[PDB]
């Protein structure tokens, strides 16, 4: 849906 | 308000492991001029220094809107860094555990299995094993611009052609073992084992060579056990619809949580009990016959 | 006689032990005779003890046995201590330990980490005190075996590993062996199967039964032959290898058991610790066994023990270096 | 280093009389003193290795004392076949040496030695027989025409420790072949004072007890 | 430790001596530190006893004999030597009554 990104963080 | 308290506890921990590091590191090479445990240390001490290195830039990043002023291509360096890093210290807090728990239980066959030979080719195997974990992560990686938001989107959905959208599990779940089955198991094992187990030898003799036992452990699973809860509440949020912007404003802190123990590492299992700057002959007499 | 002392880095504690290698005989232990001197004064109202420790450092410091007796206030005097009590004067007070039997041999392992025993005096009022290291002796004896007179039959091993499945005997020329004498081994060898053999490996091991917490079996090899003989099928091959192990090229290798140190002096391999038929197998100490192996690689094997001793001195054992430095 | 004095530099007696040889240590040594017979135109042999114990074949007649450092030798009677050398000589620590002589008024096989100019090579041969090489320690021991005894070299096969002299270090090499039980001394730069009876002499690796076996000499002329 | 001590000549009968005893690199303080002899031949015997506090113990054969005194100032022992009996003569050691220090040369002393 709002296709967040997920890398408030580092990998 | 809430970057605020991440931002000065962020700094804080700059403040307390920059120096910390540089200090340990000054001397590893210097007790005792080396030994195996010193040299362990001495590269723990180091993926601590490098994963401080680029800490300014990430410290940087995560106060002020989330924006990435530093071009595309150096989310892709910083983020090898930082997770090889990590993933470095992990390891070797894991194999100093180990090492408690050969010379505390049965040191035996330590002596002629403790080769200096044998701590470097296990520390080149782990360099290298930290190494290829860290490229297939890091490679993937590029940015997304979303109103001065160019946050370094690595390839979370449709990479590629070849590539799916299967990664988006698989990629955290291996990565949440690497961080929780490896780590988090074998320390609390080996941490109980020896604790109950140096009980029935009475080795133990409180005060300095024991009581560091049980900090070490509790820090490290409260540091980095949300950092993995969190990304499994992401994987939770890739399905069930989306559960709104709320939360996702504690990663800077749990990271800057992280951040704590990368700065007490250097402070307490070093500088303890041992420091340094901080029996006549046998002869021979007579005797009448 | 020339009787050893030793000083306490204090300027008193004397203390005078007639020899520092007592002889484990299989059943008994020779006793800890000696005495020790004391001036009047620095003793109006401490006490003197004597405490023999069996130790077993690998830096903690694990106890095997401990033994204690009290001098000045209170068993008949052997000869050695009527003399030194005639020597030193009226104010010297003789002491005397009884080591028990089975007890683990002097013995420490190459790098220290092993077995090592210590007299210790004491002066205080009770045991219940934290004495500093100045006011103290740490004299280290040892508790070593000799080769027995009556020699020991003839080891004897066969293995029959695949018509005949490459018959293997093989047989030493005597069960005694002393530090230094080369061992004589025979591979009298009938193969009959189509299988060939390819290479002869003779090796000397050193067996560490070794016992801290765990029971463990470490191998350490000592001395190799490489041989390049090969048989035919239906073919007779019997010839005799000669070996000699020495230290000089195991010094590299880690983890072998020497003989007792007093020092950091260098000392020879460690001599095979010989116990009674039966007893308990739990004995927290090094123990030594040598057996050589006889393998034909094609993979039989045999396995021949032998006793690697030394013969009974005549006066003593340096302990040293003779020529040191 | 240590330094040993004999008293009586010649002495004369008849057939029948007690003798007596007084030696002093320079250094505070212990009773690792042994005494050497020495025969006219023969190797010496041992007769005490501890200053206390007699070496066995000896006849009883020999014995010794020690008090603090004065190592001595007292004979009971002098026979007719006791007329010859005594040297006295310590092995407490690597540069052993012998006493300056005191004059009373398994086999090993050396081969080489000759003629040498200046300057040149020599290698001298040991044929050890009887014994192995490392069960034993061999010693290289030179005698000058008229003069005492001196320590060469010397090789341990057990613990792998080759020791020379301050006067032959680096120019003499010592090695010893265990498959053919044979110890080779190498000599180079040949000087004016190298001219001795070179004696190889073999001793107990373990627990040293003096030179029990002595060889028959191969004198090198420069 | 170097145990030099001086004092010790030819004396025909009833002579004073006052031997001396200074040691070096050692401190005195309540050890206890006596004198030896050793007779010709013979081993070596008790003198005295000389300890911190005054309580002087000598031999059977030597008795209203010899006088001895330590003074802690300089690090000396003092003995003294009265009508000397022509069976004194021996070589006089000196150092701690447990025997923890290393036997230096003696003096000689003959009657």
């Amino acid at each position: 849906s709002f296709y967040f990104p997920g890398q408030f963080a580092f990998s | 308000v809430v970057h605020w308290v991440s931002l000065v506890l962020y700094c804080l921990a700059f403040v307390l492991g920059i120096p910390g590091n540089a200090i340990v590191i000054w001397f590893t090479g210097f007790k005792w001029k080396k030994t195996v445990t010193t040299l362990w240390f001495l590269n723990l001490a180091i993926a601590d220094f490098i994963f401080l290195l680029f800490l300014p830039l990430y410290i940087s990043y995560v106060a002020m809107n989330f924006h990435w002023p530093f071009g595309i291509w150096l989310c892709k360096a910083n983020s090898f860094t930082a997770q090889l890093n990590m993933f470095a210290s992990v390891f070797f807090l894991t194999v100093i555990s180990l090492d408690h728990y050969i010379h505390l239980i049965h040191p035996v066959l330590s002596h002629r299995h403790r080769t200096l030979k044998n701590s470097l080719i296990v520390i080149i195997f782990i360099w290298l094993l930290a190494s290829l974990i860290g490229g297939p992560a890091l490679y993937f990686r590029d940015t997304v611009e979303f109103n001065n938001h160019t946050l370094c989107y690595n390839n979370f959905q449709k990479h590629d052609p070849d590539l799916t959208l299967i990664r988006h599990h698989v990629l955290t779940w291996v990565k949440f073992i690497i961080g929780y089955l490896f780590p988090l198991l074998t320390m609390s094992i080996c941490y109980l084992c020896l604790i109950f187990k140096v009980k029935k030898r009475s080795i133990l003799i409180s005060s300095r060579h024991f009581w560091t036992i049980l900090v070490v452990v509790v820090a490290f699973v409260v540091c980095w056990t949300p950092y993995h809860l969190f990304s499994i509440w992401e994987l939770t949020i890739h399905h069930n619809s989306y559960s709104h912007h709320v939360m996702q404003a504690g990663i800077p802190l749990s990271t800057g949580l992280a951040f704590l123990n990368s700065c007490l590492n250097p402070i307490l299992y070093v500088l303890i009990s041992k420091k340094f700057q901080a029996s006549c002959t046998t002869a021979s007499s007579s005797l009448a016959k | 006689t020339r009787v050893f002392k030793k000083a306490s880095p204090n300027g008193k504690l004397t203390v005078y032990l007639g020899k520092r290698d007592f002889v484990d005989h299989i059943d008994l232990v020779d006793p800890v005779d000696g005495v020790v001197l004391v001036d009047p004064e620095y003793l109006k109202e401490r006490r003197v003890y004597v405490t023999l420790t069996a130790a077993f450092r690998y830096g903690f410091r694990k106890d095997l046995f401990v033994a204690n007796v009290q001098s000045f206030p209170p068993k008949p005097l052997t000869r050695l201590q009527e003399r030194l009590i005639k020597k030193l004067g009226e104010h010297a007070y003789p002491f005397t330990f009884e080591i028990p039997p089975n007890l683990p041999s002097s013995v420490t392992l190459q790098p220290a980490i092993g077995v090592d025993y210590e007299v210790k005096a004491f002066v205080a009022e009770n045991l219940e005190e934290k004495i500093h290291k100045r006011n103290s002796v740490r004299l280290v004896i040892e508790k070593v075996q000799y080769a027995p007179e009556r020699p020991g039959p003839q080891p004897t091993a066969e293995t029959t590993r695949q018509d005949k499945p490459l018959h293997l005997e093989a047989s030493l020329d005597k069960e005694i062996y002393y530090h230094g004498e080369p061992i004589s081994v025979n591979v009298h060898v009938t193969n009959n199967t189509n299988k060939t053999v390819k290479k002869i490996k003779i090796s000397v091991r050193q067996y560490a039964d070794i016992v801290l917490f765990n029971t463990a079996q470490y191998k350490v090899p000592v001395a190799m032959e490489e041989a390049d003989d090969t048989v035919a099928p239906s073919s007779t091959f019997s010839k005799v290898y000669t070996l000699t192990p020495f230290l000089a090229n195991n010094r590299e290798k880690r983890g072998l058991a020497l003989d007792g140190k007093l020092k950091h002096e260098d000392t020879n391999l460690a001599s095979s610790t010989l116990l009674r038929e039966g007893a308990n197998r739990e004995i927290l100490g090094i123990i030594v066994s040598y057996k050589v192996k006889v393998k034909l690689v094609v993979d039989v094997a045999v396995e021949l023990p032998f006793t690697l001793m030394h013969p009974k001195p005549k006066e003593e054992p340096p302990h040293r270096e003779v020529p040191e430095n | 280093d240590i330094q040993m004095t004999q008293s009586p530099s010649s002495l004369s007696a008849s057939v029948g009389d007690r003798v007596t040889i007084t030696c002093r240590a320079s250094q505070s040594v212990s009773s690792a003193v042994a005494w050497y017979q020495q025969k006219p135109g023969k190797a010496p042999k041992l007769l005490i290795y501890s200053a206390s114990s007699l070496y066995s074949g000896v006849p009883s007649r020999f014995s010794g004392s020690r008090s603090g450092t004065d190592f001595t030798l007292t004979i009971s009677s002098l026979q007719p076949e006791d007329f010859a050398t005594y040297y006295c000589q310590q092995y407490k620590y690597v540069p052993v040496t012998f006493g300056q002589g005191t004059k009373v008024e398994v086999q090993l096989v050396e081969s080489g030695g000759g003629l040498v100019q200046p300057g040149g090579s020599l290698r001298l041969s040991c044929a050890a027989s009887g014994f192995n090489v490392y069960s034993s320690s061999i010693h290289w021991v030179r005698q000058a025409p008229g003069k005492g005894l001196e320590w060469v070299a010397s090789i341990s096969s057990y613990y792998g420790y080759t020791y020379y002299a301050d006067s032959v270090k680096g120019r003499f090499t010592i090695s010893a072949d265990t498959s053919k039980n044979t110890a080779y001394l190498q000599m180079n730069s040949l000087r004016a004072e190298d001219t001795a009876v070179y004696y190889c002499a073999r001793s107990r690796q373990f627990w040293y007890s003096g030179l029990d076996y002595w060889g028959q000499g191969t004198l090198v002329t420069v | 430790v170097q145990l030099q001590e001086s004092g010790g000549g030819l004396v025909q009968a009833g002579g004073s001596l006052r031997l001396s005893c200074v040691v070096s690199g050692f401190f005195f303080d309540t050890v206890t530190m006596a004198w030896y002899r050793r007779a010709p031949g013979k081993h070596r015997e008790l003198v005295a006893s000389a300890t911190a506090g005054g309580t002087t113990t000598y031999a059977d054969s030597v008795k209203d004999r010899f006088t001895i005194s330590r003074d802690n100032a300089k690090n000396t022992v003092y003995l003294q030597m009265n009508s000397l009996k022509p069976e004194d003569t021996a070589v006089y050691y000196c150092n701690t009554f447990v025997r923890s220090l290393s036997w230096g040369q003696g003096t000689q002393v003959t009657v």
